[PDB]
C-alpha cells in the first residue's frame, strides 16, 4: 500500500537504466502499483513470462500488446494510423533475426535496404515506442514483467530485451522477483560462454579460481546495470509492517477469523497467531510462544494466509482438539519442508513411536543435541 | 493502335525512366508507339500506324481529354462494349477483335471504365466479357457446356495470377529466378523485354504494388499523404518504403474488403 504509493511516485520522478525492480503476494503489489497509474504515462497489462508460449520475444509480445492498445486507443477516433502500420512492416520484416538459428546469406540484401546502418531491430522498437507515445499523447510507455518463480529461465529472455531494445527514453521496466533467482540465470549463461574444451581440460583448482572470480564481476557489473539499486523497492514484510513484540505495528493489518466478523470482531493478525500457537501448541502466554510466532513472521505471506486461513476455518466446522486441528495445518504447510526432512508422512502413523523416532531425526539433522527437543525455531535452515 | 499505348515495354521504359514532373512528353509517346507497333505488328505499311495514332490524338483533342488511359479505356469501352439485356455485353461482328485485344491486354480496367462512364440500368464483376445471342443462349442453357481442356496456367486464368504475385511478390520473383538460370526462358524473356532481368523484375513488382496502394488512397480520396511531394522519380517507388525527411514512409493504407488483393 504505502510502499506502492512511494513506488509510484519513483517512477513519476523518473521520466523528467530506466528499469525498477521488486524483491520478493508479490502480484498482488505490483497490480496495485499497476491500477494505482490506472504527469501522463501510459502503462500496459503486465506480462507474466511464466505464462508465455515457451518459444517467443517479450518484444512480440509487448508488440502485441502495444497492437491492441493503438487500435483501441486509434479506434476512438487518419494518418497516424497508416504510419504506424508501416513500422509494423519493418518490425515484421527484420524480426527473423533473433528467432533464426542460422544466418541465411539472403537476409544480406534486406541488411541493404534503407541513422546507424542496418536492421536494428532496436531503433525499430524505439521508432515504435516514439509512435505509441505521440498517438496516444504519452510521455512514455510503462512496461510490467511478472516474476519467473515458476520459470526463472524465461527471464534471460526479458533481460535481454531489456538490455538490447529498451536502452529507450520512452519506455520504463517493471520487474518483479528475488535478485538471485536473476543471480543464477546470469551464472549459468556466464559459464555456457567458455569453450566445452576449455572446461573440460584446464580444470585445475586455480584456473577454476580464476574463471569464477571472472564469472562473479561478470556478476556484478551485468546486474548493476540492468537493476539500479536506487531503482531498488524492498517490499516490506509483514512483521516488520507489525509490531515486533508490541512496541511497533506500521499499518496493523487485523483478521477475520469467523465467517461474520463484521468489520469489529476482526481479531488482530498478531493476536490470533499466537492464541492458535499457544492452543493448538498448549504453550500459555510466556515468551517462548512469542518467539515462535515472530518466526512465523517471517515465512512466505501465502504460507501464512494459507496457515491461517485453513486452522480457524476447519476449527468453525468442527465447532459448527487444538493440537490437532493446527498440526494437520502444519502437516500440509511444512509438509514439503517435513517430507524432504525424511520425516514421517504416513497420516496413519502419527502415534507416540513414529514422532519419537521422527524427533530423533529432527534433532539428528539439527544438530544441537542439547535443547533440539524444545524444537523451537533457532536453526538456520528455513525448513 | 490504342493497344500498343497499353502494351509496351519502350513505353514503360520511357515512363519510368523520366520524372514525374517532365510534362509536355506525347512524343515520347508517338515515337515509342511506332516502335511498338514496329517490333510487335511489323507488318503494317509505315503509313497506316502514323495515320491511326493520329486519327486517335485528333479523337482525344476532339473530346478534350489528355493522352492517357483514362482516354483510351473510355474509347475501347465506347467502341467495343455496350449495356445490353443483362450487364454489358459485347458486339458479335467485333468479338474477335476484342479476342485478337485481350491477347495483349486485360479486360478488367476497360470494364470499370464502362461502368463509370457509361453503367447499365442500376452489377458484379465477372469475367470474360461475353457478346449476346437468344439461341445460343438458350441452347448453352438448355444443355450447357463441358469442358475437356484446361491445362494452360494451372487451370486459372492469369489476370488473377497477377493478383497473386502481389499477394505472394516474393514467391513470383522465386520461380523467376529458379529458371531464370534456365537457357530457354532466358531467350523468352529477352525477346520480351531484352533488359528484363530479375533485378528490374522484383522492382516492377514492387513499384506495382507501390503504385497500387497510392492509387487506392486517392481513390479514398485521403487528404493525400505528404510523402507524395517527395516522391517525385517512379524509381523511388523500386523500394518497400520512401524516404521523405528524415523518416522511411511506406505504402500499406486500409482498404474496406479482406481480401486486400481481390479482383473485386
Amino acid at each position: 500500500k504505502s510502499l506502492r504509493d512511494q513506488l509510484v511516485e519513483s517512477i513519476r520522478n523518473s521520466i523528467a537504466r530506466n528499469v525498477f525492480f521488486v524483491d520478493g503476494g508479490k502480484t498482488t503489489f505490483i497490480n496495485s502499483v499497476v491500477k494505482s497509474l490506472n504527469v501522463n504515462i501510459k502503462c500496459l497489462p503486465t506480462i507474466d513470462p511464466t505464462k508465455l508460449p515457451r518459444h517467443e520475444p517479450i518484444l512480440v509480445t509487448v508488440t502485441a500488446r502495444l497492437n491492441k492498445m493503438v487500435s483501441d486507443k486509434l479506434k476512438g477516433y487518419r494518418k497516424q494510423k497508416e504510419q504506424w502500420q508501416n513500422h509494423l512492416a519493418q518490425l515484421q520484416r527484420g524480426l527473423h533475426l533473433l528467432t533464426d538459428k542460422e544466418y541465411k546469406p539472403e537476409y544480406f540484401s534486406d541488411a541493404l535496404k534503407l541513422s546507424i546502418g542496418g536492421q536494428d531491430l532496436s531503433e525499430i522498437f524505439e521508432e515504435l515506442v516514439k509512435r505509441a507515445c505521440e498517438i496516444l499523447d504519452c510521455k512514455a510507455i510503462l512496461i510490467t514483467f511478472d516474476d519467473i518463480d515458476t520459470q526463472f529461465d524465461a527471464g534471460w529472455d526479458v533481460l535481454e530485451s531489456i538490455r538490447k531494445f529498451f536502452n529507450s527514453r520512452k519506455l520504463v521496466v517493471v520487474a518483479t522477483g528475488d535478485l538471485r533467482l536473476y543471480s543464477q540465470l546470469i551464472r549459468g549463461k556466464q559459464y555456457e560462454n567458455y569453450s566445452k574444451t576449455l572446461l573440460e581440460q584446464e580444470k585445475e583448482s586455480v584456473r577454476l579460481a580464476e574463471r569464477g572470480y571472472m564469472v562473479e564481476h561478470l556478476e556484478q557489473q551485468y546486474l548493476l546495470k540492468l537493476f539500479p539499486v536506487q531503482k531498488r523497492i524492498q517490499l516490506k514484510t509483514m512483521l516488520q509492517l507489525v509490531g515486533e513484540k508490541g512496541k511497533a505495528g506500521k499499518e496493523e493489518i487485523k483478521v477475520k477469523t469467523e465467517p461474520s466478523m463484521q468489520d469489529i470482531d476482526a481479531i488482530d493478525v498478531r493476536q490470533a497467531i499466537g492464541d492458535a500457537v499457544r492452543e493448538g501448541l498448549n504453550l500459555r502466554e510466556g515468551s517462548d510462544a512469542d518467539m515462535y510466532v515472530n518466526e512465523l513472521l517471517k515465512q512466505p505471506v501465502r504460507l501464512l494466509m494459507q496457515v491461517l486461513q485453513d486452522f480457524y476455518t476447519k476449527k468453525y466446522h468442527a465447532t459448527s482438539s487444538v493440537p490437532n486441528l493446527l498440526r494437520n495445518a502444519l502437516y500440509g504447510s511444512m509438509l514439503s519442508n517435513i517430507y524432504r526432512a525424511g520425516l514421517n508422512y504416513e497420516q496413519h502413523r502419527f502415534g507416540m513411536d513414529s514422532l519419537c523416532k521422527d524427533i530423533f531425526t529432527y534433532v539428528k539433522q539439527d544438530r544441537d543435541f542439547n535443547t533440539g527437543f524444545y524444537l523451537r525455531p533457532q536453526s538456520e535452515s528455513e525448513a | 493502335m490504342e493497344r500498343f499505348l497499353l502494351n509496351s515495354t519502350v513505353l514503360l521504359y520511357r515512363l519510368s525512366t523520366v520524372s514525374l514532373d517532365e510534362v509536355s512528353l506525347d512524343e515520347r509517346v508517338e515515337s515509342s508507339v511506332f516502335l511498338a507497333q514496329y517490333e510487335q505488328a511489323r507488318s503494317l505499311p509505315d503509313h497506316v500506324a502514323k495515320s491511326a495514332w493520329s486519327y486517335l490524338v485528333q479523337q482525344i483533342k476532339q473530346r478534350n481529354m489528355k493522352l492517357g488511359p483514362v482516354a483510351i479505356l473510355r474509347l475501347i469501352a465506347e467502341k467495343f462494349i455496350k449495356n445490353e439485356k443483362g450487364g454489358p455485353k459485347i458486339d458479335l461482328p467485333m468479338f474477335s477483335e476484342w479476342q485478337t485485344l485481350m491477347s495483349r491486354v486485360s479486360c478488367l480496367p476497360i470494364i470499370a471504365c464502362h461502368q463509370v462512364f457509361n453503367p447499365g440500368p442500376a452489377y458484379s464483376f465477372r469475367w470474360p466479357l461475353y457478346p449476346y445471342h437468344p439461341t445460343v443462349e438458350d441452347y448453352i442453357t438448355r444443355e450447357c457446356l463441358h469442358e475437356t481442356h484446361q491445362h494452360l496456367n494451372g487451370s486459372t486464368s492469369a489476370e488473377e495470377c497477377w493478383l497473386d504475385a502481389l499477394k505472394h511478390p516474393e514467391a513470383c520473383l522465386r520461380d523467376f529466378e529458379k529458371g531464370w538460370a534456365s537457357q530457354e526462358m532466358k531467350q523468352l524473356c529477352a525477346q520480351i523485354d531484352p533488359s528484363l532481368t530479375p533485378r528490374i523484375f522484383k522492382d516492377r513488382l514492387q513499384i506495382a504494388c507501390n503504385i497500387r496502394e497510392i492509387l487506392c488512397r486517392v481513390a479514398q480520396g485521403v487528404e493525400l499523404p505528404e510523402w507524395i511531394a517527395s516522391m517525385q522519380n517512379p524509381q523511388q517507388l523500386a523500394n518497400s518504403t520512401i524516404l521523405h525527411n528524415g523518416r522511411e514512409y511506406g505504402f500499406a493504407t486500409v482498404w474496406p474488403i479482406d481480401d486486400k488483393y481481390s479482383q473485386e
